[PDB]
C-alpha cells in the first residue's frame, strides 16, 4: 500500500502516454518538493522540515565520528599549531598522496570550545546524533502520516509558534548553552590551558569543585588564571545568559498580535514565511561570516588561517544563496496567491521603485568600475599621480573613520575596530554595494513583475516558473520570476565572489604585514591589497595569477586534490556555458537524428528522448555555473591558504 | 475522514468517543510485492547497477593495482 | 639570435618511397626502448621511491600511517617491476601505448578487444531488453528477472548480432522507421 | 496452508513440482518464481558436473603428474600458472566446441530452452541408459547425479578456500603448529577503526 | 505585422482563439472538418507573435502558423506600452 504509493509518481508517469518522455522524468524531479496546495500541505511541509533535521543530524554524527576515529584531534589538543585533519583517505588507485586531508570546517576549535578532550566523547556524540536523526525521521514519518493537519500554525497558531520559538527554543537553548559553558566548557579549558589534566565533565557538576573551591567571581583563580584563550568563552557565556534573559523578558513584554498572513492562502503563506526566513538566515550567515574574523570566539581559531578563510567564505556563500532564495520564495508566494492585495503599494509603484533602483545600479556600476578602469588606464599610461590611491587622488572613506561617542562605561567596540581604511577599501566596498544592488534589482524586478508587466499583462496566469511567453513583442524570453531568480543567482555569484576575493586578499595582506618580523614597523603601504587592489590588472596579477601558483603547482603534493578540483570546476563551468548559451530546439533536432540512428537498429526506447526544457536547460546551466565558479574559488582559496598558511 | 488528513495515513479518525482500547499500528502498511517493485525502479535499479560496477572496479584496482599486466 | 631547431628533410628525388619492413616493429624503433634499461625511467622510479620514503619518515615506526605508506611503497616497487617490460621513449621514461596493432607489452589490440566485447555485451543486453519489453512501463519499471536474463544472455552478442545483421532482424528497413522527409523527398 | 518440506517455516515453492530434486522443494529466496526452471536446472546440472570433474582433478592433479615438462604443483591452485599456453588454448577450444555444439548455438538464457524438447541437462552423453530402466529408477539415477553435483560444488569451494587459508596443498590438512589461520590481510572499514 | 495563417488541418478546436491575448484568431464556418468551423485570422495587425495559438493547437503539426516578420515590426506587434506611433 504505502510501498505501492512510494513509486506512485513513476506509476502515474507511465500510466499516460503523454508522460512517457524524459521530460516527464525531469518534471518529476523538478516538482519533487513543490508540495501542491491541498488539505495536507502543512503536514507535508513540517514533515519535510523534520526529515531535513534528521539529515543534518546524520551529517553531524558523521562529522563527530570522523573526529573520533579518522582525526588527529588529540594531537591537535596537545599542539593546536598542527594541521587539523579529520578525513583519512584509503590507498586506492594512486590517491595515497593526499591521505591526511586538512579539514577547515573548524570542528576541532568548536569541540575544544565545547570541552571535548577525549575521542570517546566524540563517539558518544556521534551515537547520540544517530539516535537524534532516527528520532527526527520517526517524527517526520509520524507527522506526515499520523498527526494534526498543521494548517493553523501560520495563521491561527502563529502567536503560539512565535512565542514558543522566542521563549523555549531560542531563550532556553541560549540559557542551556550558557550553563554548559559555565559548567564544563570554561573549567575544561581552564584545566587544559593550565595543563593540570581534565577530569570527567560530570565531576565538574559536584558542588565541591571550583564551583565551591573558591567563591570569587572575577578573573582570579588557582595559580594565575591569565589565559586569553579562555576569556572569549567567558564572554560567550555572559552573552548567552543575557540573551536568554532579554528574550524571555521581551517575549512576554511584546504584542505579537499582528499576523500579516490573514490575506494570503496557506500555500502562499508558507512561501512568504519561507522567503522571510531565508532572508533572515542569509543575513545571519553573512553577519556570522563577518563576525568570525571580526571577533575571536573559538579557541585557537584565528591561528588556523585556513579555517578562518573557509568559515568566512562558506558562510558568505550560504548567506548569498539564502538571500536570493528569500526573494525567490517571495515571488513564488506573490504569483501563486489568488488575492495578494497586501503588496498593493509596491505593485502600484512598480515602475517607480524599479526605475529608481535601476538608476542606483547604473550609477554605482559606472562609478565603481570607472574608478577601477581609470586607475588601470592611468597606470598603463604611466600616470600614477592621476590614479585613485593614497599617493594620488584619495578616496578616503571618511564615514568609516569615526565611531567616537560618550563612553558611559564601554570599551573596545567604540571605534573603527582598530583598523584604518584607504582608497582600495573604499573602491572595493563600493563594488560590493553595486553588486549587491544589482542582485537586489534583479530579484525585486522578478517580484514586482511577477503577476503582470508592461510587456506581458497576464504573467500571474503563467505561474512562477515558465520559459517565456513567446518570440512576440520582439521577444519575451526570461520574463518569469524564476528567470529573474536565475539571473539574480548569477549576480549573487558575482557579488559574493568579489566579496570573498576582497576578504581573502585583505587577509593575506594582513598576514604578510604582520610578518614584518618585529622591527619592521613602517609598513608604508606594502599591504599588497592596499597597494595593488586598485586596478583590474592589479587584481588579475597580484591576486589571481599570484596565488594560483599554489593550486597549479600542487601536483605530487597533498593539495593535488585541490588542483584536480580546480580543473574539474573549470570544466563544469565551461559546460555551464554550453547549457546557457545554447537552446532547446537544436538539441531536440540532434536527438531526433540520434533517435533515428537508434530506430534503425531496432532499439526504439519508449520513454521518448526529449532534450531538457528551456527552464530545465537554464537551471542546469546555472547549477553548473555556480558549481564551477564556487569550486574554482574553493580549490584556489584552500590550496593558497593551506600551502602558505 | 472528515478531519483533513493526508493520503496514505496510518492515523485513526480523531472523531472518537470515550477512551478506546484499540490497536492502531503506526507502521507503514508496506507490501513485499510493493517493496520489490520499488527496488526495481529505473533510478533504483540503475543506481544499484552503477554502485555494483563502481565497487567491482574498486576491488579490481585494489587487488590488481595499476595496469601491471598490460 | 637563432631560430627554432631546423629539421633536415629527405630530398627524395629518386622517384621511389622505401618503407623498411624491419622497422615495422616497436623493438626496431630508435626513439623508444624498454623501460628496464631506460635511465630516465629508472631515475623516475628512484625519485618516486625517495618521495614515498620521505613521506613515510613523517610517521613514527609501527604506526598505522607508517604501515599505509609502506604498503604504498611495496605497490610502487611491484608496479615498477611490472613496468620494466613496457616501452618508454628515450628521453621521457614514461611508458608508452603502442596503437599500431602489434601485440606487444602495452599494446592496444587486447584492450580494444576486451572493451569492444564488454560494451557490445552492454549494448546488446540493453537492445534485447528493449526488444522484449516494448513498453514504457517496463522501461521506467525495470523487470529485474528479465533485465538480468538479457544481461547474462548478451554474452553471445558478437555472433548473434552478426547473424541478425545478415538475416535482416538487426537493422530496420528505411521505409518502416521515422526518417526525416519533411522536405517532401 | 502448504509449506516447503525442506523449510517448514516457508511457503512451498511452485515450479518445483515435476522435477528430479523437487520433492524436497528447497527454494527460500524463490528464483523459481523469477526464472525459467529449465535454465535453473540446466545451470545446476552443469555446475555439478563441472565441479565433480573439478574435484577429481583437484584431488588427483598432484598425483597423476602433468604434461611432460610442467610440474603439477601439489597445491592445485598454482597449476594454472604451471600450465602451458598451448594446453590452455586446447582446453579453451575443447570447452568452447563442446558447449557450443551441445545446444546448436542456442547457448543463451533467452534462446536455449525455446525450441521445444530441450530436456534440461540432457546433452545426449549416454542418455540411452536412462532410455531403459523404469521411471523411478531413472529419476533415482538423476537424483544421485544432482546430489553428487551439489556435494562436489560445495566440496570444490571448500578445497579452494582451504588451499587459500593454509597457503599449501589440500591433503596435508592443518599443518603442524597450526594454531588457527593467519588473520586476513588488506584493509577494510573495520581495519581503519570503523 | 507577423503573418498568421490557417491550414486545412484545422479541426475547429477554438483553442487557438481562446489562447490569443489580442483577439487575432476568429472562428468562421467551413465545410472541411467535422466541427464545421475553421479558425481565421482577420485581425493579424494585433498579433504580437507570442505563438500561444500554436501552443494550443492539437494537430500533428500547427494548423495555425505564426510567421514572425522582424522587418515589419509594429507597435501592436512589438507590444509597445510607453511609445505611440499612431
Ligand atoms: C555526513 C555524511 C558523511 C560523509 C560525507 C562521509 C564520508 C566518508 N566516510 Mg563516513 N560516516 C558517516 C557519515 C558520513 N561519511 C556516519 C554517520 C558514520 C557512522 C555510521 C560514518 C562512518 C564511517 C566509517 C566507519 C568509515 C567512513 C568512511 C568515509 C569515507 C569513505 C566512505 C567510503 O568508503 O564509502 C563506502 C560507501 C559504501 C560502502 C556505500 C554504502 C568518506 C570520506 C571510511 C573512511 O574514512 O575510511 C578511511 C570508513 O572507514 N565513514
Ligand atoms: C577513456 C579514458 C580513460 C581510459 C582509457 C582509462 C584507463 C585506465 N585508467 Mg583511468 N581515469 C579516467 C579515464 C580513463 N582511464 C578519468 C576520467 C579519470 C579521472 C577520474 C581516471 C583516473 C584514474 C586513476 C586514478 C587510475 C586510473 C587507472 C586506469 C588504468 C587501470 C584500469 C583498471 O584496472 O580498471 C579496473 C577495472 C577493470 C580491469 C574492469 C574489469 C575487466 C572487464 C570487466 C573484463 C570483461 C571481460 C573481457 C586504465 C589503463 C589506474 C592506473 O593507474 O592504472 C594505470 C588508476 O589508479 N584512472
Ligand atoms: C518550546 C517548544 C518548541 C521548540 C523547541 C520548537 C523548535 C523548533 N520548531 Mg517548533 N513549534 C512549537 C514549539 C516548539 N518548536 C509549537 C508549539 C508549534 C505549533 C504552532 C510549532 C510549530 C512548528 C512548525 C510548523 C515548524 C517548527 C519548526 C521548528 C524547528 C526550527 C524552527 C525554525 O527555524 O523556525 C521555523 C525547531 C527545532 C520548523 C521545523 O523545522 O519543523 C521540524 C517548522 O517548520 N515548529
Ligand atoms: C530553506 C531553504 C529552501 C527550501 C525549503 C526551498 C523549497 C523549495 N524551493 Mg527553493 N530556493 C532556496 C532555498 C529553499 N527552497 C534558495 C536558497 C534558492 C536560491 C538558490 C532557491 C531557489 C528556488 C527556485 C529557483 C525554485 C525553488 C523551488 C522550490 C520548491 C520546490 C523545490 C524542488 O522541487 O526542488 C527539488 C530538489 C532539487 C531540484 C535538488 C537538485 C539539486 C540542486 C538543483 C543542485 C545541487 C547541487 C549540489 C549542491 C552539488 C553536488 C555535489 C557536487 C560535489 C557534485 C520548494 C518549495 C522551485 C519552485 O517551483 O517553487 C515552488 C523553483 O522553481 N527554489
Ligand atoms: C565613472 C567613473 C570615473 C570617474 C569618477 C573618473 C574620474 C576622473 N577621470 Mg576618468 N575614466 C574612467 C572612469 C572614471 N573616471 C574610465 C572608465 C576611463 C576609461 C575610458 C577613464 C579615463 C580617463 C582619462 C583618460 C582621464 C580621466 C581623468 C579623470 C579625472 C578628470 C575627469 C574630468 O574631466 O571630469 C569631468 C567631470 C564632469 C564633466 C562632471 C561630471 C560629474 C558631475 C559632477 C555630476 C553631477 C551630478 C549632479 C549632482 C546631479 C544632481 C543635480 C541636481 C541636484 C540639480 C577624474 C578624477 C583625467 C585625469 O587624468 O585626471 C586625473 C584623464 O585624462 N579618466
Ligand atoms: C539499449 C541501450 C542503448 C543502445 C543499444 C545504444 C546504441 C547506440 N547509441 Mg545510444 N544512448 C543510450 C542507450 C543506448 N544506445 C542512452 C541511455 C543514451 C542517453 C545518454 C544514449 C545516447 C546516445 C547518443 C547521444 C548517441 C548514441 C549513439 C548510439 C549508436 C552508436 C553507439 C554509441 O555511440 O554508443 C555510445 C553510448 C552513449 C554515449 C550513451 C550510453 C549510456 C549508457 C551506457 C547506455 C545505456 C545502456 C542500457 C541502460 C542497458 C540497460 C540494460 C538493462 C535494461 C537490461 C548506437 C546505435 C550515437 C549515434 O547515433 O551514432 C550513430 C550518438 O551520437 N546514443
Ligand atoms: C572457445 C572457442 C570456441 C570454439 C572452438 C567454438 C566452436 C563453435 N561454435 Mg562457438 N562460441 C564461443 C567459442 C567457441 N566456439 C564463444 C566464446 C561464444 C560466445 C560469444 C560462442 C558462441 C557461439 C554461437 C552463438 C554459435 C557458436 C557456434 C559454434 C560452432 C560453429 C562454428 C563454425 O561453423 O564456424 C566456422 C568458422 C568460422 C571460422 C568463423 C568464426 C568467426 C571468426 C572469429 C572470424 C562451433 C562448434 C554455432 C553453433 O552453431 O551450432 C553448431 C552458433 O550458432 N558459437
Ligand atoms: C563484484 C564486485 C565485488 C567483489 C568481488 C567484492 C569483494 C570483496 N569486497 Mg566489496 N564491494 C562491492 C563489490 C564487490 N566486493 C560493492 C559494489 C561495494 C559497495 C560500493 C563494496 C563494498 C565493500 C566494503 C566496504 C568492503 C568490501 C570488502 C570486500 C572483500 C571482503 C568481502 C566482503 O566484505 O564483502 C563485501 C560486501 C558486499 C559487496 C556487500 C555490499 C552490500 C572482498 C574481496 C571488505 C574488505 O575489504 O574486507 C577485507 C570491505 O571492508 N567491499
Ligand atoms: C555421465 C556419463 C559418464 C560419466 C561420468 C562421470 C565422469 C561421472 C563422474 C562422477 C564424479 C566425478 C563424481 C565426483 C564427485 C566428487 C565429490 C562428490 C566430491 C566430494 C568431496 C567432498 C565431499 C569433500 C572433500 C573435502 O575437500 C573438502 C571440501 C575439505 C577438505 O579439507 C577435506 C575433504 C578432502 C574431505 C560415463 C559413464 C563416463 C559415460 C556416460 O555415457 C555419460
Ligand atoms: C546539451 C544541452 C541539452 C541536451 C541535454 C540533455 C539531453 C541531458 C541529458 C544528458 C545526460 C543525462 C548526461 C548524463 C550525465 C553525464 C554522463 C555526465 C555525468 C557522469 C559523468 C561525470 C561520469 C539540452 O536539452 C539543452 C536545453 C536547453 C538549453 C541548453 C541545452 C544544452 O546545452
Ligand atoms: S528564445 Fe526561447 S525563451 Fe526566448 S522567446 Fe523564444 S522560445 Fe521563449
Ligand atoms: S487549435 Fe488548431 S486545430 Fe483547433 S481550431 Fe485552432 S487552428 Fe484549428
Ligand atoms: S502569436 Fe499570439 S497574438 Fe499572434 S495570433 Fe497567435 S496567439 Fe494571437
Amino acid at each position: 500500500d504505502f510501498s505501492k504509493a512510494a513509486f506512485g509518481s513513476a506509476t502515474g508517469l507511465v500510466a499516460k502516454a503523454a508522460s512517457q518522455t524524459t521530460t516527464a522524468i525531469w518534471n518529476l524531479h523538478a516538482d519533487a518538493h513543490d508540495f501542491s496546495n491541498s488539505s495536507y500541505l502543512s503536514k507535508q511541509v513540517f514533515a519535510a522540515n523534520l526529515a531535513h533535521i534528521g539529515v543534518v543530524f546524520i551529517w553531524l554524527s558523521g562529522m563527530h565520528f570522523h573526529g573520533a576515529y579518522f582525526s588527529n584531534y588529540l594531537d591537535w589538543l596537545q599542539d593546536p599549531s598542527i594541521a587539523p585533519t579529520a578525513q583519512q583517505v584509503s590507498n586506492i588507485a594512486n590517491q595515497s598522496v593526499l591521505n591526511p586531508i586538512r579539514v577547515t570546517s573548524g570542528f576541532f576549535n568548536l569541540w575544544l570550545a565545547e570541552g571535548i578532550t577525549s575521542t570517546y566523547q566524540l563517539k558518544v556524540i556521534a551515537a547520540f546524533g544517530l539516535i537524534a536523526s532516527a528520532l527526527c525521521f520517526l517524527g517526520s514519518y509520524f507527522h506526515m502520516h499520523s498527526s494534526t493537519s498543521f494548517t493553523r500554525v501560520l495563521n491561527t497558531k502563529l502567536t503560539s509558534l512565535s512565542t514558543h520559538h522566542l521563549v523555549g527554543l531560542l531563550g532556553l537553548g541560549s540559557l542551556a548553552w550558557a550553563g554548559h559553558l559555565i559548567h564544563i566548557s570554561l573549567p575544561v579549558n581552564i584545566l587544559l590551558n593550565a595543563g593540570v589534566a581534565v577530569p570527567s565533565p560530570h565531576s565538574l557538576l559536584s558542588s565541591k569543585a571550583v564551583a565551591t573551591i573558591v567563591e570569587q567571581l572575577s578573573f582570579s583563580a588557582l595559580t594565575s588564571s591569565d589565559g586569553y584563550v579562555w576569556q572569549p568563552l567567558v564572554y560567550s557565556a555572559m552573552h548567552h545568559f543575557a540573551l536568554a534573559l532579554v528574550l524571555i523578558v521581551g517575549s512576554i513584554f511584546l504584542s505579537t498580535a499582528s499576523n500579516p498572513l490573514m490575506s494570503f492562502t496557506v500555500g502562499s503563506s508558507w512561501h512568504l514565511v519561507l522567503g522571510v526566513q531565508l532572508f533572515v538566515t542569509g543575513t545571519a550567515s553573512v553577519l556570522y561570516a563577518q563576525m568570525s574574523n571580526a571577533y575571536p570566539v573559538y579557541p585557537y581559531l584565528l591561528t588556523d588561517h585556513p579555517t578562518v578563510v573557509s568559515l568566512f567564505v562558506h558562510h558568505m556563500w550560504i548567506g548569498g544563496f539564502f538571500l536570493v532564495g528569500a526573494f525567490a520564495h517571495l515571488s513564488i508566494g506573490l504569483v501563486r496567491d489568488t488575492l495578494p492585495q497586501s503588496f498593493s503599494v509596491v505593485l502600484t509603484q512598480r515602475d517607480i521603485i524599479l526605475g529608481h533602483l535601476t538608476w542606483v545600479v547604473a550609477f554605482l556600476g559606472v562609478h565603481s568600475f570607472g574608478l577601477y578602469v581609470h586607475n588601470d588606464t592611468m597606470q598603463a599610461l604611466g600616470r600614477p599621480d592621476d590614479m585613485f590611491s593614497d599617493n594620488a587622488i584619495s578616496l578616503l572613506p571618511v564615514f568609516a573613520r569615526w565611531s567616537t561617542l560618550t563612553l558611559n562605561s564601554t570599551g573596545s567596540a567604540v571605534s573603527v575596530l582598530g583598523v584604518e581604511l584607504s582608497t582600495a577599501d573604499f573602491m572595493v566596498t563600493h563594488i560590493h554595494a553595486f553588486t549587491i544592488h544589482t542582485t537586489v534589482l534583479i530579484l525585486v524586478k522578478g517580484f514586482l513583475y511577477a503577476r503582470s508587466s508592461r510587456l506581458v499583462n497576464d504573467k500571474y496566469k503563467l505561474d512562477f516558473r515558465y520559459p517565456c511567453d513567446g518570440p512576440g513583442r520582439g521577444g519575451t524570453c526570461q520574463i518569469s520570476p524564476w528567470d529573474h531568480v536565475f539571473l539574480g543567482l548569477f549576480w549573487m555569484y558575482n557579488s559574493i565572489s568579489v566579496v570573498i576575493f576582497h576578504f581573502f586578499w585583505e587577509y593575506q595582506s594582513n598576514l604578510a604585514s604582520i610578518k614584518a618580523s618585529a622591527g619592521g614597523s613602517i609598513r608604508a603601504l606594502a599591504s599588497d591589497f592596499e597597494l595593488n587592489s586598485i586596478n583590474t590588472n592589479g587584481w588579475l596579477r597580484n591576486f589571481l595569477w599570484s596565488g594560483a601558483a599554489q593550486v597549479i603547482q600542487s601536483y605530487g603534493s597533498p593539495l593535488a586534490a585541490y588542483g584536480l578540483t580546480f580543473l574539474a570546476s573549470h570544466f563544469v563551468w565551461a559546460l555551464s556555458l554550453m547549457f546557457l548559451f545554447s537552446g532547446r530546439g537544436y538539441w531536440q533536432e540532434l536527438i531526433e537524428s540520434v533517435l533515428w540512428a537508434h530506430h534503425k537498429l531496432y532499439v526504439v526506447p519508449h520513454i521518448q528522448p526529449r532534450a531538457l526544457s528551456i527552464t530545465s536547460g537554464r537551471a542546469v546551466g546555472l547549477t553548473h555555473y555556480l558549481l564551477g565558479g564556487i569550486g574554482t574559488t574553493w580549490s584556489f582559496f584552500l590550496a593558497r591558504i593551506v600551502a602558505t598558511a | 475522514r472528515k478531519i483533513p488528513a493526508g493520503p496514505y495515513s496510518v492515523s485513526v479518525e480523531p472523531l472518537r468517543d470515550g477512551a478506546t482500547n484499540e490497536v492502531s499500528i503506526v507502521t507503514p502498511p508496506i507490501s513485499s510485492e510493493g517493496v520489490q517493485e520499488y527496488l526495481s525502479l529505473a533510478p533504483v535499479f540503475f543506481m544499484a547497477l552503477a554502485i555494483f560496477t563502481s565497487g567491482f572496479a574498486i576491488e579490481v584496482l585494489r587487488f590488481f593495482p595499476d595496469t601491471r599486466y598490460w | 639570435i637563432d631560430t627554432a631547431p631546423v629539421t633536415k628533410m629527405k630530398n627524395l628525388k629518386t622517384g621511389t618511397v622505401e618503407v623498411d619492413q624491419t622497422k615495422l616493429s616497436v623493438k626496431s624503433w630508435g626513439h623508444m626502448e624498454p623501460c628496464g634499461q631506460n635511465k630516465k625511467f629508472q631515475k623516475r622510479i628512484k625519485d618516486e621511491a625517495f618521495k614515498l620514503k620521505k613521506r613515510q619518515d613523517k610517521y613514527a615506526k609501527g604506526s598505522a600511517a607508517y604501515a599505509g605508506v609502506q604498503e604504498v611503497i611495496d605497490q610502487a616497487k611491484d608496479t615498477a617491476k611490472a613496468y620494466e617490460g613496457r616501452w618508454c621513449g628515450k628521453k621521457d621514461g614514461l611508458p608508452r601505448v603502442i596503437a599500431t596493432g602489434e601485440v606487444t607489452r602495452g599494446g592496444i589490440v587486447t584492450p580494444a578487444l576486451m572493451f569492444l566485447y564488454t560494451t557490445g555485451w552492454i549494448g546488446y543486453a540493453g537492445r534485447s531488453y528493449l526488444l522484449r519489453t516494448k513498453d514504457a512501463a517496463k522501461e521506467i519499471k525495470i523487470d529485474v528477472p528479465l533485465a538480468l536474463t538479457c544481461m547474462t544472455s548478451a554474452f553471445a552478442w558478437p555472433v548473434y548480432s552478426w547473424q541478425d545483421i545478415t538475416n535482416g532482424r538487426f537493422v530496420a528497413k528505411d521505409t518502416e522507421i521515422r526518417v526525416q522527409r519533411m522536405h517532401m523527398a | 496452508k502448504e509449506t516447503s518440506a525442506s523449510v517448514p517455516f516457508l511457503p512451498k515453492p511452485k515450479n518445483l513440482a515435476g522435477w528430479v530434486g523437487g520433492e524436497t522443494e528447497f527454494d527460500p529466496i524463490g528464483f523459481s518464481n523469477w526464472f525459467d526452471m529449465k535454465w535453473l536446472r540446466e545451470a545446476e546440472l552443469k555446475h555439478g558436473r563441472v565441479c565433480m570433474m573439478a574435484t577429481v582433478g583437484f584431488v588427483l592433479q598432484p598425483y597423476i603428474g602433468a604434461y611432460p615438462g610442467v610440474e603439477m604443483p601439489a597445491d592445485s591452485l598454482q597449476a594454472v600458472y604451471a600450465a602451458p599456453s598451448e594446453a590452455w588454448f586446447a582446453f579453451i577450444f575443447a570447452a568452447g566446441y563442446i558447449e557450443s555444439s551441445s545446444y546448436n548455438g542456442k547457448i543463451t538464457q533467452l534462446n536455449m530452452f525455446e525450441d521445444s524438447d530441450r530436456v534440461p541437462g540432457n546433452l545426449g552423453w549416454g542418455s540411452t541408459r536412462l532410455e531403459g530402466m523404469s521411471k523411478e529408477e531413472s529419476e533415482l539415477m538423476q537424483l544421485k547425479e544432482l546430489k553428487n553435483g551439489r556435494l562436489a560444488m560445495l566440496a570444490f569451494s571448500g578445497m579452494v578456500h582451504h588451499n587459500i587459508v593454509v597457503k599449501g596443498a589440500l591433503f596435508p590438512l592443518v599443518p603442524d603448529g597450526w594454531t588457527g589461520p593467519e588473520p586476513w590481510a588488506v584493509g577494510s572499514i573495520m581495519n581503519n577503526m570503523g | 505585422a507577423h503573418a498568421v495563417k490557417i491550414y486545412d488541418t484545422c479541426i475547429g478546436c477554438t483553442l487557438c482563439v481562446r489562447a490569443c491575448p489580442t483577439d487575432v484568431i476568429e472562428m468562421v464556418p467551413a465545410t472541411v472538418n467535422a466541427a464545421k468551423q475553421v479558425a481565421s485570422t482577420p485581425r493579424v495587425e494585433d498579433c504580437v507573435g507570442c505563438k500561444r495559438c500554436e501552443t494550443a493547437c492539437p494537430t500533428d503539426f500547427l494548423s495555425i502558423r505564426v510567421y514572425l516578420q522582424e522587418n515589419e515590426e509594429t507597435q501592436y506587434s512589438l507590444g509597445l506600452d510607453l511609445a505611440d506611433w499612431s
